[PDB]
RNA sequence: GCGGGGUGGAGCAGUCAGGUAGCUCGUCGGGCUCAUAACCCGAAGGUCGUAGGUUCAAAUCCUGCCCCCGCAA
RNA sequence: ACAUAGCAUAUCAGAAGGCACACCCGGAGAACUGAAACAUCUUAGUACCCGGAGGAAGAGAAAGAAAAUUCGAUUCCCUUAGUAGCGGCGAGCGAAAUGGGAAGAGCCCAAACCAACAAGCUUGCUUGUUGGGGUUGUAGGACACUCUAUACGGAGUUACAA
RNA sequence: GUGGAUCCUGAGUACGACGGAGCACGUGAAAUUCCGUCGGAAUCUGGGAGGACCAUCUCCUAAGGCUAAAUACUCUCUAGUG
RNA sequence: AAGCAGUAAAUGUGGAGCCGUAGCGAAAGCGAGUCUGAAUAGGGCGUUUAGUAUUUGGUCGUAGACCCGAAACCAGGUGAU
RNA sequence: GAGGGUAGCGGAGAAAUUCCAAUCGAACCUGGAGAUAGCUGGUUCUCUCCGAAAUAGCUUUAGGGCUAGCCUCAAGUGAUGAUUAUUGGAGGUAGAGCACUGUUUGGACGAGGGGCCCCGGGUUACCGAAUUCAGACAAACUCCGAAUGCCAAUUAAUU
RNA sequence: GCUGGAAGGUUAAGAGGAGUGGUUAGCUUCUGCGAAGCUACGAAUCGAAGCCCCAGUAAACGGCGGCCGUAACUAUAACGG
RNA sequence: UGAUAUUGAAAUUCGGCACAGCUUGUACAGGAUAGGUAGGAGCCUUUGAAACGUGAGCGCUAGCUUACGUGGAGGCGCUGGUGGGAUACUACCCUAGCUGUGUUGGCUUUCUAACCCGCACCACUUAUCGUGGUGGGAGACAGUGUCAGGCGGGCAGUUUGACUGGGGCGGUCGCCUCCUAAAAGGUAACGGAGGCGCUCAAAGGUUCCCUCAGAAUGGUUGGAAAUCAUUCAUAGAGUGUAAAGGCAUAAGGGAGCUUGACUGCGAGACCUACAAGUCGAGCAGGGUCGAAAGACGGACUUAGUGAUCCGGUGGUUCCGCAUG
RNA sequence: GGAGGUAUG
């Protein structure tokens, strides 16, 4: 079967074109790991072949119907992260798609839910297209591979593995005739360049020719036709030159580099510390009443599967001292686990200037580093894509004046090359941070003082393993 | 900046071509212009 | 007259596509050593030739000027 | 190994080959040129070569033209008309029907079926040759039925037998 | 001449796909018609055509042969002409 | 016109056909007015009559097209004395 | 030396673009064929009337062409043409001028800097400038502005 | 360039036949729906060599560097970057 | 190089479809291996519960599966709790594998009978041709035909600008504005200087209001140059963007409302070889603003473009090869 | 207990 076409879709976004799509097909037994940068078009790509979301320019038409289990969820805060998330896969799975579309099924997951959804879609036997990021999650998923790059969308028969090799040899085939390219234009420049002096040479008379030598003048017309050749000569080359096959290279972007504008550190004996924080909401024990403390650069981790109550613990941190024990040195910077900013606010500069006192040219500067260029950085907040929200959030949380940093899921929507920038960033910061994460490969590289909640209680230990 | 064309809201019309700016104008853009089959003036979205 | 260039002391990236100036050797102080070299630890050293504009942001784009290299003359 | 090439002997107004620097049918088939260059296109299915036949050839008695009160083989002249169309919609190529005239002519086979003979010798009735019969669209014929009539007639060696 | 019980009325044929040509008609919406390859019908309640294709209505009855005339030319013979 | 008769004649015959008498509009179509157009407005093109047949001359087109004059291209053949 | 073989979209070549019947950047003959020639040359008797052009625009166009412009013939309109007188008008030239734009001389002050001496103060100096007196430059300066030429006229005359 | 390798990718004819569209026997409530049949298009998927790719080959094609500093005269620089 | 005829017979093997059977189903938490739905409070039991043992399948190494022998009465569930979802039990089904019956092809070889042997021998025959015959080899490949892809100066047909102080290089080719340009207009050169291939949903339309730059002086972060206050100042500012011509009775700068950056046209004019380009009152329709008069078919003006053929998209009281 | 081979100054 077909169950889907789409046709001559252009959807921009503002003057840049986001997607220039043709013959978009996903028929039946089709399983499709959709990936690009953040930015690049996916969410929005899905919404419309979810027909949520009406393009511009172009035709879709839906022979089987489809769910979309949605990414920034309007959905308050009721339940947890994950928990949510599940909610909305087992709707999914509840309403018989035959054409699931997920744009970031596995945010806010345990790995454990995370391998009970990679068995079901395993055993599924309908369709679906997805968006993850995760390397091995998609290893195991899929069959096909799709990549928005400027809304050129290039297939790839395979798995995210066969993604990587294949784009590797195209990247090293085009560089490799782009070299080409300059060695041969570069030589017949030179040879232009040659042909031309000796040319100049032709009519120019010699040295030490005498009276009668000098007085003839018949010859004139000889050496004109004489250099006349070999000018056309070198009309010939540079057409030649003209007449090679021009290769571009690819306009790549500068890589992220993420930046903490100072920490003063004072690394002193003590930065946190609290006693028996009785840790509910109303009947449920979410933890047990247990001590805390946080001493001068510790990079504290937390490790706990859905519905545990990491999120309430950093909670209990930033607001209310019931058993707890804070000083005036800690400025805690918050990540939510929640967006955090004003979404319609009438500027990503707005709504990070309003936490932090630094010069315009500097937070621009951190915010093209970020890749929110001159003309990006007074788009609205609501507009955005996950993972630039979140980078818009962490920039806001790093200009604001801190020295200890509360990330409640950071690296959730970001993209595989700048969870490595911010992996090396906590990595090398002089300062404190605490945070959650279900990443224990991103954890290798950070963390200092490991956590682990289960079971109603608490363990802490050090070093990784 | 960019080509334009109306249309009515109400026939489906052309009726106009004009310009715009993609990015300052970005949305699709709305104005009432004459049509000359209802004779009346009308709102006219872009397609 | 035409065409390329001028980024700490030397040689090279970065300019095409504007987003916090980088690499190797060197220089300075301290170490090791019987002393010097190598080696180990730190630190300086760059109005990106200059003067104007555009930009929130200039080595980067535009202008003008002073040199350097070839060709010529 | 039967017999099959092959070989030997007799008979043919049997063929060949020439041509009228013409006419016709078929094979195979250019380029200069023009397009203000050129490649599709044109030149041109032209010229040259080749085969064959005739005094004429070819085509030809609708699996057709058409669209009214329809016409009744073909071919050829006129006119339709440089129209309709074909066309790098460029250069340019370019009809036909209708309608008016010359001339006018229509016939035979295959199949069904009958009969004789031969192979199977079903000894049942399948196959083949011969002779009969029969040939078309407002469907016809075989098959059965009724009238005739055995050259009275009718037609012929330009088709319809020679 | 009547009758309509059954039998017969042209097969690797028509047609189609591909490639080509020829039809005034350059593949074009390309009907009609030949060739090569491959595949492959129907059977008178049939088959074909009326410029893609379908239906209706009308006209014929493919895949088998013969057929003068009117037309073309002139080596040549005769009689003549400008 | 062809064709028929006629002395290779004129001439007779033949009215298929052709130009014209009505145009406008892409066309359906309407009609001295039509097309545009909402319009009876305005405008375009037309009306408010003379064309036709043969022919002299001139010019143009198609045919070698005022004459001569290439280097060259193609096809078929002749040449190793 | 003989007898012979290889044939032109070819053959032979101890290789030179060399030979293939006194010429080979692809033989000779015939035909297509009167190839094509925007190129040169030539184009035959007389008289009469009128009588140019060598310019614009476009042109794979520049020594070719098409259209206009200038010519001739015919039919028609019918004084609409020419010249001058007068009136009026548009326009910024030669000249002249510095009223702006830029250039420039010599002065009077200076606006305050700079080199140098000891916070301030000096200087046989640049003077960026500002102002002012006098004299000067201009195709792309003009407060001004001719003669001519032009466009017309309910005008007159000559043609 | 040639030689070998052959994983993977891209890649035709043909095979395959999802889906769209035309007609219409019947239904219709307003003029819409529309079986089969015949038709015009026709996707996914399969689908060789080649090409991308890996290696080797130079009596194969073919190619063979700059700038700066430096030693008992100064020049040069065995030497260094 | 591949498909397809020539072009056959056998089989292993691998796959896809159907049907039958053996079954098989572990995220974390939870009593532990929780497949889907429904029914579900009883199911099993001397026709043998638990427990002991082997054998054996699966397996995530937890454990379930079941052929059995000893054994002889409990074992399991709703409830409980957990969890997204409840466990017994049963009806039907699904995943995954295996097995089987049948289809369905494919690769793979095997064979011989087509086809092939410039293999041998025999005869025609005296013959190195050929034909036939026999025997060996190869074999449904090759070779041949049609269709398709790739390579392919081996070969052919052709293209491969113009201007221009000779040609050539260099430069230019179209459009806009100044000067040359000789006071109308027009006017050339490889004469001199510069720009264009856009931009603006307001920088348009309209109605209201406002008038600049620069200097002196006073004043914090000091050329007091930022911003302010006054006086002077008629244009030296600004006019999106080149220059010129113009605008301060604003064409410049702000504010409010809007979409005339409308439809159908268009007398008469400019320029003009043509094709095109420009201006255009005014009429009608239907309107924004303004109290009204009235303004408004873009922008202070002049550049900001590209013929036809062709194809694409939309609409239509247009044809539609007999009729529809 | 002894013999033989097996970085600068
Ligand atoms: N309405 C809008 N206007 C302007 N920019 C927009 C608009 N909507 C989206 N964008 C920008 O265009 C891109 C939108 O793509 P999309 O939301 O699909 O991203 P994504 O692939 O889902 O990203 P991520 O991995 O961050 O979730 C982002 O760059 C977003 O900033
Ligand atoms: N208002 C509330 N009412 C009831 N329960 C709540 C409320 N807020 C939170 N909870 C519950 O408290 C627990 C909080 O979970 P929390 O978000 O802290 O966990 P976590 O470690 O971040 O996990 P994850 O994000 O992966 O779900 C969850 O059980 C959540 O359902
Ligand atoms: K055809
Ligand atoms: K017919
Ligand atoms: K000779
Ligand atoms: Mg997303
Ligand atoms: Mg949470
Ligand atoms: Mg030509
Ligand atoms: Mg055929
Ligand atoms: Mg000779
Ligand atoms: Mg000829
Ligand atoms: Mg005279
Ligand atoms: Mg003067
Ligand atoms: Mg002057
Ligand atoms: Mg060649
Ligand atoms: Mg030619
Ligand atoms: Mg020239
Ligand atoms: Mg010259
Ligand atoms: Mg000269
Ligand atoms: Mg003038
Ligand atoms: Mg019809
Ligand atoms: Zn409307």
């Amino acid at each position: 079967k077909i169950l889907l076409e789409g046709l001559h879709i252009k959807h921009y976004v503002q003057d840049r074109l986001l997607l220039n799509i043709n013959r978009l097909k996903i028929y039946q037994n089709d399983r499709i790991g959709l990936i690009g940068k953040n930015g690049s078009g996916k969410t929005t790509l899905l919404h419309i072949l979810y027909k949520k979301i009406v393009p511009e320019e172009g035709i879709v038409k839906q022979f089987s119907h489809c769910e979309l289990i949605p990414q920034l969820k309007l959905i308050e805060s009721t339940k947890s992260g994950g928990e949510v998330t599940r909610n909305y896969i087992r709707q999914a799975l509840d309403k018989n798609p035959e054409l699931l579309l997920a744009d970031q099924p596995t945010t806010n997951l345990d790995n454990n839910y995370i391998e009970k959804l990679e068995q079901d879609l395993k055993n599924w036997h309908g369709a679906f297209i997805i968006v993850s990021h995760d390397r091995a999650f998609l290893d195991n998923l899929c069959t096909t591979i799709w990549e928005i790059d400027e809304g050129r969308i290039t297939e790839y028969k395979g798995n995210y593995s066969n993604y990587v090799e294949q784009k590797e040899l195209e990247r090293h085939r085009e560089e490799l005739e782009y070299e080409k390219y300059e060695k041969e234009k570069k030589r017949l420049e030179k040879a232009i360049n040659i042909k031309e002096q000796k040319a100049q040479r032709a009519t120019k008379k010699p040295k030490n020719l005498s009276s009668s030598e000098g007085k003839i003048k018949v010859t004139k017309p000889y050496f004109a036709s004489k250099q006349k050749k070999l000018r056309k000569t070198v009309k010939s080359l540079e057409t030649r030159l003209e007449k090679l096959e021009r290769v571009e290279k690819r306009n790549e972007l500068p890589p992220l580099k993420m930046d903490l504008v100072n920490l003063e550190s004072v690394k002193n004996r003590t930065i946190i510390r609290g006693e028996d924080v009785s840790g509910t909401i109303e009947g449920r024990v979410l933890w047990k009443a247990k001590s805390f403390s946080i001493r001068g650069g510790d990079k504290m981790a937390i490790i706990g599967s859905n519905g545990t109550g990491k999120t309430t613990f950093i909670k209990k941190i930033v607001h209310g001292n019931p058993g707890i024990s804070l000083s005036p040195s800690v400025k805690i910077g918050y990540f939510s686990q929640k967006i955090d900013t004003l979404e319609l606010d009438k500027s990503i500069l707005e709504n990070v200037q309003s936490s932090s006192q630094q010069n315009e040219t500097l937070i621009r500067t951190i915010l093209a580093r970020m890749h929110f260029f001159r003309d990006d950085v007074y788009k609205p907040i609501s507009v955005l894509s996950g993972g630039e929200r979140v980078k818009v959030a962490l920039t806001k949380v790093f200009l604001s004046e801190v020295n200890t940093l509360v990330l409640d899921q950071p690296t959730n929507f970001l993209d595989m090359e700048a969870i490595e920038a911010f992996e090396s960033l906590l990595k090398e910061y002089n300062g404190s941070i605490i945070f959650v994460s279900h990443d224990r490969k991103f954890i290798e590289k950070v963390a200092t003082r490991i956590m682990t909640i289960d079971n109603k209680e608490i363990k802490i230990f050090d070093g990784t393993y | 900046r960019v080509n334009v064309t109306l249309a009515c809201t109400e026939c489906g019309d052309r009726n106009y071509i004009t310009t715009k700016n993609k990015r300052n104008n970005p949305e699709r853009v709305e104005m009432k212009k004459f049509c000359s089959r209802e004779n009346k003036q009308t709102l006219h979205r872009e397609t």
